[PDB]
């Protein structure tokens, strides 16, 4: 459904501008792994949460 | 002559005409939607270990948090449900639940409490009357399926009138041996095991034979309007709750198997159609009384 | 749906050309055609809706084994969109085009016996409409002019003076005739009125419908071949071209 | 471009035909898939929902 | 000899032969997966003061939108489903549905036509047959429970003869006063209140004492194969709507009093393996038939 | 004076000793836990087109990812929980599967162990005993609804006794005909079709008049203490598929038509209250035995 897809995807947002700001709570050595390919911090945890 | 009579059908109590408003109908759908979910967050809290999910539902039912040293009991919610049970069975009972207590308890969830979106199927067998001849016996043992037994001790072959109402939809007629019958002023067919019958088209005659005994099952079906949320699983556990904890217990009321054979026998009454009303939300109230108390034990 | 969907003489033998008789036979059992039968119709009412089955529905029925259940299926394939159950035909005679059956005579298959009065009255013609008895009577013209029987085919037409005036207009071995002709023997088509997903009261009219609505999704669907759009992506042979002739014609 | 043949060659090649050309060459993107239809609903507000 | 049977297993009459192909038993499945949505739908739509889940299942089921005005039975759907079910009782029944109908409404849904995933059991007591001697009589009630009366009047014990066929799994005798009971060529044992038998083990004699009736009860199980989304307490309720709204009243068939009955009625007939394949597809047809009504009612 | 009995309640045999310990209840709550999920796992799977959710909810229950090419027969979980239903039903099957293989399949789930917090009805009916003067007739016939049919071939009327035994709640009696009954040593009132009573009250005095014969239908409802999750629906059918594949064929045990038959039996043997115990925690076994074996049909 439209209101699901809409809802995960705000969600998914929110979670991810909070987890990086401040001190982030997963390390740099787990951001490594995945921004390996070229892709962003914040976009290579985004996808992994998901 | 000699006439029987189904013992379900005799003399149907009145009933309550108290808590039938939509008010109250919502109340009572209210009280279905909250105790369902109590069954639910057990279980979840059982899973997941941790007591989380069951405070919570505790808490909308009953306006108070779980206590380990307080019994569990439901909260005025469950006190609530208690009186309109007993207010709907009998005219006789109290009835002594105020309006805005009722009002209050419709308000934690929203719910329509239309008692007619969809319907439900009964399996109750009325028969009325029997019409037997002299030299005949015929006895009427059971409800939901109904054994008719005659006896021909005459010279020659008697005819039985049977009765089934006009209420219930459709009757199945099943013989332990081949059997005749037909309607009124109708030439009687050849001898089959089956019969299917539409009540409402006349009394029906039934030819009994000199000789061994002839045994009638009889099984009806009867749809009466119900709520989408009725589930009749669930409202004869919880009739059989009710009456085993004295919620029926009042003076001048009459005693039924189950829930099928109460809406049934109230059907049949003299102007029973005002009393079907009132007994689809006596079931929904004991729909919740089930799962209410199963998840509460008193 | 495809037969039903042509709407000219030209596409019509076009496409019987390209058909096997295997797509007019079908293999599933159905029922005996000729019976009274009550059929549920809830929108309308409550109680069972009287109705007939007939050869001419669009449901498949149990046919005959002999010559005429042929024809009758063949004609009813034309007509309603599927047609009868005769198994064990031989792949001989099943590999074979529809026109190859109506038309030639290396098929092997003899239909000189035939009456087109008696075909026509097990086909319930008084129930077909106007594109259905000129679908009909294509049939009857090309069978005639295989067996030599084009006089009996005229005399046929005079008893029936609603068949003569709806009567199509070529001879089946010239191709002019085919090209000249403008009669519109569509079926389905879109419709240019309201149409609604709603039943119909009766057999015929209720399955003709869903014929209707799912020609409707078939246009819009990817199998559907869109010639203004596409028209060389198709291959050469069975491009279309404007001097199309049918073998022999 | 795969099996190193012409347009010309395989013009009258059906579809199974030219599936198996290629999935015997190693090549297995030869299917077509459907998409998944994600139901909407729009709230109604002033004006009747859809 | 006096030779007494069930009720319900006498003249099963002939079922369907349409509509059992892979097309069909998609498109029984995909209705009955349907309407499940259906009847979740307006359960949502009471609980949210709001009729857009049940316009939007409405929608999936009937391809219309819900127009006021217009009475809502179910669209094409439900048509295509309802005369599907005659057919499936009868073979008198005439088979109306287009072939491009049931290709259509299978497609809706992604589902399996598979109706042999899962097993029920079924608690009809099949009594094929009671052979007695003259002087005795022998009455049999009941379909779920079966008593089974016997009255002995000549002058010593008689043996009756009991057939309950060969598709049932077991069968549990109760009786009235502890009774004797033993295979053919076999010596009888003491007299005993209960008995689990084997139908397969052959016909059961049982020893009448003369005196008072002994009323044997007799209580069966079998094991039919049934699709995953099997629910007896649906399909049973369906039944007997269909009955009531007169689907089944068709020329030259049998009525039966439940699913259960009609079920194994067709299973000890001839060639029952194959009519219990029809049977299936009809019981989730009727699950689907009830949930759809359920829905949408009629006064 | 003659006798008769419920045929059902004659001889219960004794109940297994093994696997009633805490770590062992809480074995069979998980299976029934993780046999649910492999229930509800199948429906998910087909309503999308991915196999995911049903491996997992198998490879949780049977410790093995699932593989084509086999059986699925369900792994140790299914192994361990067939042996302990056979433990269960008679002393004198034997314990097959050790304490340290029940506990590490107990740890799987963390789930309670208690089987009494939440209560159910049983409707089988406890007539132990009809006692009846020397010129009648008594025959008792069926559980779930007992038929009791009484003839008087004397010259005056006779006096019947009833004893329904101490655990029943209620029992409704239900007549052919109106008919009188009374405690004893207390007058009989009018005659009446229907009567309400609890079986403690003690045994009931029925007047049985000379002439045609009065059938009596007696319904029963006793409560007995069950784990939340039990459903009766899901216990009798796993009864059934038990008896059916042979798990219960050991030497002198007594067989019955329904797990209700098989509860309300022991609770009138000697130690009645132990026995149920045992049985409830076969209940839930046999609950989960149902939802494995329709997953995965061997």
């Amino acid at each position: 459904t439209s209101g699901s897809i809409i809802n995960h995807a705000n969600n998914l947002n929110k979670v991810i501008n909070h987890v990086f700001a401040d001190k982030p709570l997963i390390s740099e050595t787990m951001l490594k792994i995945l921004t390996i390919d070229g892709t962003t911090g914040k976009d290579g945890y985004r996808n992994w949460l998901d | 002559a000699n006439r029987a009579t189904s013992a379900f059908l005799d003399n149907p109590h009145p009933v309550g005409v108290n808590y039938v408003d939509e008010g109250s109908r919502q109340f009572v759908a209210v009280a279905e939607l909250l105790a369902s979910k109590l069954i639910d967050s057990s279980r979840e809290s059982d899973e997941s270990n941790s007591d989380v999910p069951f405070v919570q539902a505790y808490s909308k039912f009953a306006d108070d948090n779980p206590r380990h040293l307080r019994v569990k009991t439901g909260g005025k919610m469950a006190n609530a449900l208690t009186n309109v049970i007993r207010s709907y069975y009998s005219i006789n009972a109290p009835a002594i639940v105020p309006q805005v207590e009722i009002d209050r308890l419709a308000s934690k969830a929203t719910v329509s409490g239309d008692m007619y979106n969809s319907y439900a199927i009964f399996n109750s067998v009325p028969i009325v009357e029997v019409l037997s001849p002299a030299r005949t016996t015929v006895s009427i043992v059971g409800s939901d399926r109904a054994d008719v037994t005659m006896l021909n001790t005459g010279a020659g072959a008697a005819n039985i009138t049977f009765n089934f109402g006009q209420i219930a939809e459709t009757v199945i007629l099943k013989g332990s041996v081949p059997f005749q019958l037909a309607r009124l002023n109708q030439p009687m067919p050849a001898a089959r095991f089956t019969y299917k019958l539409r009540p409402l088209d006349g009394p029906f005659i039934v030819v009994l034979p000199v000789g061994n005994p002839l045994v009638i099952s009889a099984t009806a079906a009867t749809r009466i309007q119900v709520p989408l949320a009725f589930n009749k699983a669930l409202v004869e556990s919880g009739f059989q709750t009710a009456m085993n904890d004295g919620l029926f217990d009042i003076q001048n009321v009459n005693y039924y198997s189950s829930f099928d054979e109460f809406i049934i026998s109230q059907y049949h009454a003299q102007d029973g159609i005002n009393r079907v009303s009132t007994c689809v939300i006596l079931g929904l109230a004991l729909q919740a009384y089930d799962q209410m108390r199963r998840a509460l034990p008193v | 749906m495809d037969v039903l969907s042509k709407g000219s003489l030209k596409e019509l033998l076009a496409h019987l050309e390209k058909t096997p008789l295997e797509e007019a036979i079908s293999y599933r059992i159905g029922t005996v055609p000729y019976q009274n039968v009550l059929i549920s119709r809830n929108e309308y009412y409550n109680q069972l809706y009287p109705d007939t089955t007939s050869l001419i529905d669009g449901v498949s029925r149990e046919g005959q084994r002999n010559v005429n259940g042929l024809i009758m299926s063949i004609i009813s394939y034309v007509v309603s969109g599927s047609g009868h159950y005769i198994p064990n035909i031989g792949f001989m005679l099943l590999r074979r085009s529809i026109l190859d059956i109506l038309t030639k005579h290396d098929t092997g298959l003899v239909t000189n016996n035939l009456n087109y009065g008696i075909i026509a009255r097990n086909l319930t013609v008084s129930k077909m409409n106007c594109e259905q008895r000129k679908r009909m009577l294509i049939c009857f013209k090309l069978l005639a002019y295989k067996d030599g029987n084009q006089n009996d085919y005229e005399i046929y037409l005079n008893q029936n003076i609603p068949l003569k005036q709806i009567a199509p207009n070529f001879i089946p071995g010239d191709m002019r005739t085919v090209i000249h002709n403008q009669d519109q023997l569509a079926i389905v088509g879109i419709p240019a009125y309201r149409l609604t997903q709603s039943t119909e009261l009766s057999i015929r009219d209720d399955n003709a419908k869903s014929y209707k609505l799912g020609y409707v999704d078939w246009y819009n669907s990817n199998s559907f071949l869109r010639e203004r759009s596409e028209f060389n992506l198709i291959r050469l042979k069975d491009r279309d071209t404007k001097y199309g002739k049918l073998n022999g014609w | 471009f795969l099996t190193n043949t012409t347009y010309d060659i395989v013009n009258n090649d059906t579809i199974d035909v030219l599936k198996m050309k290629l999935r015997n060459q190693g090549w297995p993107f030869v299917e077509r898939y459907n998409a998944v239809e994600i139901d909407m609903s729009v709230e109604p507000l002033r004006s009747p929902g859809q």
